[PDB]
């Protein structure tokens, strides 16, 4: 019904305003309390903060007055804002919404009652990274079939801020398809390899071509694999 | 008064790889309770080598059960082949006996 | 209203001693005698010994002597009088000391005497026995293939009781019997437990024989069918 | 977290058994009987004037019908006339030894198990023109109440001397919830329709009979006290006693109530008493007859 | 955060660890790495739509009895961090976590290998770098080695792997890269991928000829 899906840029620079936006859609926003959970790797979860539909502004007294929420009902976008960001705040974004409800325990109209959330839709996430250090582009070149069911691969190489998406057929091919850990250069970098599963009768016959996608450098590639006598 | 269904379980593999078989007679769903049940080895009376125990009287059947056992050495039970128990009671005009003659 | 809680249940090895507690409550304590009985399996009751509060003074059986002793707890609070603890510790245990202890009370009289007992604790079963906790085992028992026909369990040498047998897990309860446990093998108890079913479904269905025994966490599983 | 709080928790030293070393103590007193001397550091109500005498644990106090006797030399006559209101002549008389057996139970602008009236409802009063007098009202039919404590409580017991302790309050194993009662309201709005109607014999009939709830005083004479359980509770009536009358289910009125545990019945110079808290939630259930 | 374990198909039992105070509605979450939390336990007792009905909260609870999840029979794709969220009327607005227990189900089958094999792509053999490229996955369990000779020689530079980690299909798996050049492949004959399971090894063989 309710549809999450979050933004917010790779890397950003410490001590400047952090901006993660949330692309809702349904519309159906306005029945219900938003917030963001974030998780610290190493660590459990923690909240951040409420807004409600009449804009009560509350957040968690372990952060510091530092955090503010806006909402907006025309674009139907939320969004969230730490400012002077150290690194301290390196974790990953999750946008949620709540519902509300009441345990009584005693009697209605002597105030003998109180309030408790729960949260229905989950997000995608989006990470983000501080340091002082700037986007790279990659240098993407496809990796060429062996003969056998046959090894489609693709190679993105000095690549960070990380993580890398990478697809096939322009996006349309998801048969076969998935990605490992990106692995860990000693130039601070990040290699991602590629594996897809595609028959050798088909894949000396289409138009393979190693889609990636990378909005932290701002760079989109399509470059086509070829054969090899592997 | 009624009859008690007689029954001889044979001694069992099961428990003759451990060296002491348990040669089980079982009536079910009698009364008087008191019985004389007795039983032979290669047609020949033992003692000494018995387990008997009653049962008490059903809320919904006013009946009883017995079972006693028969526990031997492993030399003892093959050494021997037929195997019978005895029953006798008020309610019985003929003694009763069953087999399991062992081997056969 | 007039409560005798007894506590509880034990299991030693001989030679050993054993102290039982007796707490009462809803009467004045001080007032009134309370005497310790026992219950053997197989001679019927046995009187132990008598304590009067107030004061402590014991008398015992003659058959008893320089074996059993007790003694009591008063409760010293000005703003409750009618509660109390009484003891007894029996020492000098051997297996034929196995039986069921009771902590009996008498009722408000005119015209009676002292061993007429009204108020009954639920009493606690003292078990002495040389074995040590050990598991039970399974083996089947059917017949070889119209007429019904005994399928059943054999759960022999276990240590200590009680084991909880159940049917298919467990719905199978009709025509189930069991007996009480045979005595002891070397220190060891069994259990037999027989289902009877007519003989078409022998060659139909697998059956289950749930073994449950809780003090060893003991469960094992035989299916029976016919050989 | 504030919402409207009622307990406070407290510390203080007291003697162990040798009279001589100090321990700390501590309990739950309401904030009623508890003022402020000046983190912070208060004290009980009334250490100026009074010595506050605890009510021993061994006793009860509960209404148990007390039959009033003459005797040998005296008599006693009883009324059986269904219209007496109160004086003049009695034209039939029996008598009695002994009265019925009345349960004394000491509360404060409502009449608890009292007796009943025989026809219809009684008013009473000695000179009904005169402001300063008192109006007994007394029902045909029962009108009942259902109170309680919700909340769970236990006992300390702190010591003083030898041989003397001392009950305070230690732990709420549960939920902090308010006492309160209940008067149903289709009853209470139809007894109210019978001393209305004989209000207006005394008055006139033309006339627009108003209820009003209070204007001042202390606690024991602004709202309706009890002697329930072994507590003492003081509940907000002004709930039952507003509405207007113009001369032409199960929905009950609920009634906030206080608690205190240092009471001063009949104002003596220099005297308190003190009850002990009652392990356990307490119950009552309790007829409503007669208002004064 | 705190461990859990218990074989396949064995009812698990996790406690809070929230000594709660008066009354309460507590929440348990699926945290399943990888992925996003999941509301399976909704006000002590229900269930919604999307969660199986494997999980129950406990809903037939009077006052003082601890609150327990019960997982009757776990999936291989159970593996998860298991949060319980508990409020009360004794505190404040509560916005703390607290742990929480992870379900690290044991008796799970089978390490099975693969190499997935990769060229020297000849795109970038004129940039002097070379592709060799092993991916590697298909165990359980997934502490598993790679290793890279030169014919008999074993050579450490120049490889770049992570730790291992799950994929979707309840196995695990393991990655590398390796910056060669082809002044470092000519230099020997061939290269060989190794991969090492539980003490058996897979070798696979590549060349400059032969990939
Ligand atoms: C003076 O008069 C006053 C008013 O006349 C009285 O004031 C009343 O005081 C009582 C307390 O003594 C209050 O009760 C509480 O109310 C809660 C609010 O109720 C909501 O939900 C109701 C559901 O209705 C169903 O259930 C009720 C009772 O179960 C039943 O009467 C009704 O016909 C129907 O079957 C709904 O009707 C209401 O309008 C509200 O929407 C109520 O929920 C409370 O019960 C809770 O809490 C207690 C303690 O925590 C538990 O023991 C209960 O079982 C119940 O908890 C259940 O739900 C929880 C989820 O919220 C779970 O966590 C629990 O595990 C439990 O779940 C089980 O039971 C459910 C019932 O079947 C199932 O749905 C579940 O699946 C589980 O099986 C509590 O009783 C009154 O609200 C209050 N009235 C007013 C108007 O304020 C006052 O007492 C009088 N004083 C004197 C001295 O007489
Ligand atoms: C108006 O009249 C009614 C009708 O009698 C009256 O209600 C009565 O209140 C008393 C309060 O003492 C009730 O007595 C209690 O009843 C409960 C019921 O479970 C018992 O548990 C109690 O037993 C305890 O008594 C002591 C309390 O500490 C202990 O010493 C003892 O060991 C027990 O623990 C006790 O019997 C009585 O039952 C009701 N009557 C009815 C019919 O319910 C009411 O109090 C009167 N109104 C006023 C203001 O007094
Ligand atoms: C309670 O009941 C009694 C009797 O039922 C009431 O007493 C009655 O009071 C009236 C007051 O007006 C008396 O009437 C007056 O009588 C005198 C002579 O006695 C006369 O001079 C006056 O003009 C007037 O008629 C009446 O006599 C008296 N009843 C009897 C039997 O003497 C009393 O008023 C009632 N109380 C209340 C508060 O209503
Ligand atoms: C404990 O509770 C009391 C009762 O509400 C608080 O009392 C306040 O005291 C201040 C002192 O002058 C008054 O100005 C307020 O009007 C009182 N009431 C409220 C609701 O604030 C008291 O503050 C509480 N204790 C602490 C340490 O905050
Ligand atoms: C009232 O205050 C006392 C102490 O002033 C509290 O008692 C403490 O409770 C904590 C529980 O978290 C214990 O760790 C301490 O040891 C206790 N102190 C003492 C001296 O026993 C008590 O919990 C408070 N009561 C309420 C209702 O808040
Ligand atoms: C004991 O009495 C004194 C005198 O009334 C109380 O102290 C305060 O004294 C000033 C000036 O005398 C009065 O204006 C205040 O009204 C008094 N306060 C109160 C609360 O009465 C003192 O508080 C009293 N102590 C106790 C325990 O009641
Ligand atoms: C008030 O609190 C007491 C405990 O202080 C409760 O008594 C317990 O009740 C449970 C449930 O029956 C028992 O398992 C405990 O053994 C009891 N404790 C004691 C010390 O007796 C009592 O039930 C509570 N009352 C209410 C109405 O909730
Ligand atoms: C006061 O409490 C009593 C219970 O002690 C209530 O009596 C019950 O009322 C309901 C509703 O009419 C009936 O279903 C029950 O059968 C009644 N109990 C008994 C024992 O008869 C009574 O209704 C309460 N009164 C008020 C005014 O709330
Ligand atoms: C009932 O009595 C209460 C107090 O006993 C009266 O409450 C006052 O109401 C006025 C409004 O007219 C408020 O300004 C005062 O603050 C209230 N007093 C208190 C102590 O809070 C009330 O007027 C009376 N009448 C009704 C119909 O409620
Ligand atoms: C008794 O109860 C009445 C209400 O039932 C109380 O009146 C309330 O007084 C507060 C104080 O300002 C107001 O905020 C509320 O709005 C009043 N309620 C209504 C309905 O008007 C009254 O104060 C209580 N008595 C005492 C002594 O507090
Ligand atoms: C409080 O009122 C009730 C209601 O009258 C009394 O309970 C009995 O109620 C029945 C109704 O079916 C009447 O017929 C009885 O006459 C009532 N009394 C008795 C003794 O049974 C209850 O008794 C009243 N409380 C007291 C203390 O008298
Ligand atoms: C003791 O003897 C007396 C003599 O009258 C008799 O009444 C009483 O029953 C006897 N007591 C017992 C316990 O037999
Ligand atoms: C009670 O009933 C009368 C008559 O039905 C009605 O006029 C009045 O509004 C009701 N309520 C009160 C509080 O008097
Ligand atoms: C008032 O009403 C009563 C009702 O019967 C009647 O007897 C009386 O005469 C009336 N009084 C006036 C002044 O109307
Ligand atoms: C007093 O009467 C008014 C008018 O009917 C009503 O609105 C108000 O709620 C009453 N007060 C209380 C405390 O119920």
């Amino acid at each position: 019904q309710v549809q999450l899906q979050e933004s917010g840029p790779g890397l950003v620079k410490p001590s400047e305003t952090l901006s993660v936006t949330c692309s809702v859609s349904g519309d159906s926003m306005n029945n219900y309390y938003w917030t963001w959970i974030r998780q610290s790797p190493g660590k459990g979860l923690e909240w951040i903060g409420y807004i409600s539909d009449r804009e009560s502004a509350t957040y968690n007294p372990s952060l510091n007055s530092r955090v503010v929420i806006s909402r907006d009902t025309s674009k139907n976008q939320l969004s969230l804002k730490l400012n002077s960001v150290t690194p301290a705040d390196t974790a990953v974004y999750y946008c949620a919404t709540a519902r509300r409800g009441q345990r009584i325990y005693g009697v209605v109209s002597f105030g003998e009652f109180f309030y408790y959330y729960s949260m229905d839709v989950w997000g995608k996430g989006t990470t983000v990274t501080v340091s002082s250090a700037s986007t790279k582009g990659p240098s993407v070149f496809p990796l060429a079939p062996s003969s056998k069911t046959a090894a489609l691969g693709c190679l993105v190489k000095d690549y960070f801020p990380e993580p890398v998406t990478v697809s096939w057929n322009s996006g349309a091919l998801t048969s076969g398809v998935h990605t490992f850990p990106a692995v860990l250069q000693s130039s601070g970098l990040y290699s991602l390899s590629s594996v897809v599963t595609v028959p050798s009768s088909s894949l000396g016959t289409q138009t393979y071509i190693c889609n990636v996608n990378h909005k932290p450098s701002n760079t989109k590639v399509d470059k086509r694999v070829e054969p090899k006598s592997c | 008064v009624a009859a008690p269904s007689v029954f001889i379980f044979p001694p069992s593999d099961e428990q003759l790889k451990s060296g002491t078989a348990s040669v089980v007679c079982l009536l079910n769903n009698f009364y008087p309770r008191e019985a004389k049940v007795q039983w032979k080895v290669d047609n020949a009376l033992q003692s000494g080598n018995s387990q008997e125990s009653v049962t008490e009287q059903d809320s919904k059947d006013s009946t009883y059960s017995l079972s006693s056992t028969l526990t031997l050495s492993k030399a003892d039970y093959e050494k021997h082949k037929v195997y019978a128990c005895e029953v006798t009671h008020q309610g019985l005009s003929s003694p009763v006996t069953k087999s399991f003659n062992r081997g056969e | 209203q007039v409560q005798l809680v007894q506590s509880g249940a034990v299991i030693k090895t001989p030679g050993s001693s054993v102290k039982i507690s007796c707490r009462a409550s809803g009467y004045n304590f001080r007032d009134y005698s309370i005497h310790w009985v026992r219950l053997i399996p197989d001679k019927g009751f046995e009187w132990i010994g008598w304590i009067k509060p107030l004061w402590g003074a014991v008398s015992y059986a003659r058959q008893l002597q320089g074996r059993v002793s007790m003694t009591r707890q008063l409760s010293q609070d000005p703003d409750d009088p009618d509660w109390g603890v009484a003891y007894m510790e029996f020492s000098g245990l051997t297996p034929a000391d196995t039986a069921e202890y009771f902590c009996v009370r008498r009722g408000s009289c005119d015209y009676c005497g002292d061993f007429p007992w009204q108020y009954w604790c639920q009493g606690t079963v003292v078990v002495v026995s040389s074995a040590s906790t050990k598991g039970p085992s399974v083996f089947p028992l059917a017949p070889s293939s119209g007429g019904t026909a005994a399928l059943g369990c054999l759960v022999k040498d276990y240590f200590p009781e009680p084991v909880t047998v159940s049917w298919n897990s467990g719905a199978l309860t009709s025509g189930v019997h069991t007996f009480p446990a045979v005595l002891q093998s070397s220190g060891l108890y069994s259990l037999s437990s027989v289902v009877t079913v007519p003989s078409s479904s022998l060659g139909t269905q697998t059956y289950i024989c749930n073994v449950n025994h809780k003090p060893s966490n003991t469960k094992v599983d035989k299916k029976v069918e016919p050989k | 977290a504030i919402t409207d709080g009622e307990l406070k928790n407290c510390s203080f030293n007291m003697t162990t058994e040798l009279r001589d070393k100090k321990q700390k103590v501590y309990s739950l007193f309401y904030r009623l009987d508890v003022v402020q001397i000046n983190n912070k550091e208060y004290r009980l109500i009334n250490c100026n004037t009074s010595a506050i005498t605890m009510v021993c644990p061994k006793l009860s106090f509960e209404p148990i019908p007390i039959h009033y006797c003459a005797p040998a030399g005296f008599a006693i006559l009883k009324c059986k006339d269904k219209k007496f209101n109160g004086t003049g002549p009695c034209p039939s008389v029996s008598t009695v030894q002994c009265t019925h057996g009345i349960k004394p139970v000491l509360s404060t602008q409502l009449l608890l198990n009292g007796s009943l009236a025989e026809e219809e409802v009684m008013i009473r009063s000695e000179n009904i023109t005169n402001n300063a007098k008192n109006i007994l009202v007394q029902f045909n039919t029962p009108v009942q109440i259902n109170c309680t404590r919700p909340l769970n409580l236990t006992r300390k017991s702190i010591r003083i001397g030898p041989g003397q302790a001392f009950y305070a309050m230690g732990d709420i194993i549960g939920d902090i919830r308010q006492a309160h009662c209940n008067v149903s309201k289709a009853t209470w709005n139809e007894t109210l329709g019978k001393v209305v109607k004989q209000l207006r014999k005394h008055f006139g009939n033309n006339t627009i009979i108003r209820f009003a709830n209070s204007s001042g005083g202390d606690l024991e004479v602004t709202t309706h006290s009890f002697n329930c359980g072994g507590e003492f509770f003081y509940c907000n009536t002004s709930g039952l006693f507003n509405s207007t009358w113009i001369s032409n289910s199960n929905d009950s009125i609920t009634l906030p109530c206080r608690i205190k545990m240092i009471i001063n019945m009949w104002q003596r110079i220099g005297q308190a008493m003190y009850a002990p808290p009652i392990q356990g939630v307490i119950r009552c259930v309790s007829n409503i007859t007669g208002l004064i | 955060v705190r461990p859990l374990s218990v074989a396949l198909g064995e009812t698990a039992r996790i406690s809070c660890g929230r000594q709660a105070l008066g009354s309460r509605a507590v929440q348990w979450y699926q945290h399943r790495p990888g992925q996003a939390p999941i509301l399976l336990i909704y006000n002590n007792q229900d269930r919604p739509s999307g969660i199986p009905e494997r999980f129950s909260g406990t809903p037939d609870i009077n006052f003082g009895t601890r609150a327990t999840l019960t997982i009757s029979g776990v999936e291989a794709g159970d593996e998860a961090d298991y949060y319980c969220h508990m409020w009360d009327s004794r505190s404040g607005f509560s916005w703390s976590f607290g742990g929480a227990t992870r379900l690290t189900v044991l008796g799970q089958p089978k390490a099975a290998p693969s190499v997935t094999l990769f060229p020297p792509s000849s795109e970038e053999l004129q940039a002097n770098k070379a592709t060799l490229v092993c991916l590697i996955s298909d165990f359980y369990p997934g502490a598993v080695t790679v290793a890279w000779k030169a014919d008999s020689s074993p050579v450490k530079a120049g490889v770049e792997t992570t730790t291992p980690s799950k994929q979707s299909n309840n196995k695990y798996a393991a990655s590398s890269y390796l910056s060669l050049t082809p002044e470092q492949w000519k230099s020997h004959r061939s290269y060989s991928c190794q991969v090492t399971h539980e003490g058996s090894t897979v070798e696979k063989t590549v060349a400059p000829t032969e990939c």
